[PDB]
């Protein structure tokens, strides 16, 4: 059964930068294109970034165009994504997923998913 | 010996389409009355045999097949249909006899933010032959590179999520649906209406 466990999720500072990472469990014999979507309370799932097989191919949503990275880690089916000057509306649940491409959430697999929580100061 | 139609209608888990679930029904005494007199189905399609006449008859086998697919999909469960579900997943024959059975499953297969167990092919070489089965999952070759198994350029995953949330449209909601084949061969008929 491939399943996908994402980590690295928590309380953070606006301003900060952060890594998810995901990995692919299960027998398997495919290397698959991964993605992040998003997801805030009460609002649909949004597509963040994806990237190829080979690591060779990116794509990212337009919001997040020169904040975000995504990698492939360092086993088959792992992929990284760092977020930097993190602002309060980055808040959510953050998603893997595996198998397809694009931007719709029609991925063949998908985690469970982890929480980023971003707080500031207001003086 | 009666028949375990309840095991397939009322199962608490159904199978995606394109690795739909068959239970082969054997030497057993069918009480059909239990679906054809209920009133839980918005489609019972029979082909080559008349539903409430089904306690009278004698098959060889009878084959349950069990999957989900969103509600305008079920018009594809049916002999001499084209699209992704009949040609990619699950194919009945021209000369199939048997009954298609559906029933709008949102309360309990769609989830609010989505279901994403519930999956499809899209990519395929070839068309299913009928009551053909493919479950495998393989990178599809879309061009003239070959794939080696890595998704990529022209390299698709060949299933995709259908993603069921509650505040769809009906015709994106999902379906359970159970397909039954009564097959009569030049053999013995062990399945039968009751006595
Ligand atoms: C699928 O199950 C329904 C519901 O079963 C009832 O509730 C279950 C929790 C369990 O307690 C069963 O024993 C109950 O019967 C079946 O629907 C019933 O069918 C009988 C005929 O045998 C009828 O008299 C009842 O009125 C029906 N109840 C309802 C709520 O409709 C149904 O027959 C099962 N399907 C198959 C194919 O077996």
């Amino acid at each position: 059964q491939v399943q996908l466990q994402e980590s690295g999720g928590g309380l953070v500072q606006a301003g900060g930068s952060l890594r998810l990472s995901c990995a692919a469990s299960g027998r398997t014999s495919s290397v698959y294109n991964m993605a992040w979507f998003r997801q805030t309370p009460g609002k649909e799932r949004e597509f963040v970034a994806a990237i190829t097989g080979n690591g060779g191919t990116t794509l990212y949503a337009d919001s997040v165009k020169g904040r975000l990275t995504i990698s492939r880690g360092n086993a088959k089916n792992t992929v990284s994504l760092q977020m930097n000057v993190l602002k309060p509306d980055d808040t959510a649940v953050y998603y893997c997923a595996a198998g397809g491409w694009g931007k719709e959430r029609n991925y063949a697999y998908w985690g469970q998913g982890t929480q980023v929580t971003v707080s500031s100061h207001h003086h | 010996n009666l028949c375990p139609f309840g095991e397939v209608f009322n199962a608490t888990r159904f199978a995606s389409v394109y690795a739909w679930n068959r239970k082969r029904i054997s030497n057993c005494v069918a009480d059909y009355s239990v679906l054809y007199n209920s009133a839980s189905f918005s489609t019972f399609k029979c082909y080559g045999v008349s539903p409430t006449k089904l306690n009278d008859l004698c098959f060889t086998n009878v084959y349950a097949d069990s999957f989900v697919i969103r509600g305008d999909e079920v018009r594809q469960i049916a002999p001499g249909q084209t699209g992704k579900i009949a040609d990619y997943n699950y194919k009945l024959p021209d000369d199939f006899t048997g009954c298609v059975i559906a029933w709008n499953s949102n309360n309990l297969d769609s989830k609010v933010g989505g279901n994403y167990n519930y999956l499809y092919r899209l990519f395929r070489k070839s068309n299913l032959k009928p009551f053909e089965r493919d479950i495998s999952t393989e990178i599809y070759q879309a061009g003239s590179t070959p794939c080696n198994g890595v998704e990529g350029f022209n390299c698709y995953f060949p299933l995709q999520s259908y993603g069921f949330q509650p505040t769809y449209g009906v015709g994106y909601q999902p379906y359970r649906v159970v397909v039954l084949s009564f097959e009569l061969l030049h053999a013995p008929a062990t399945v039968c209406g009751p006595k």
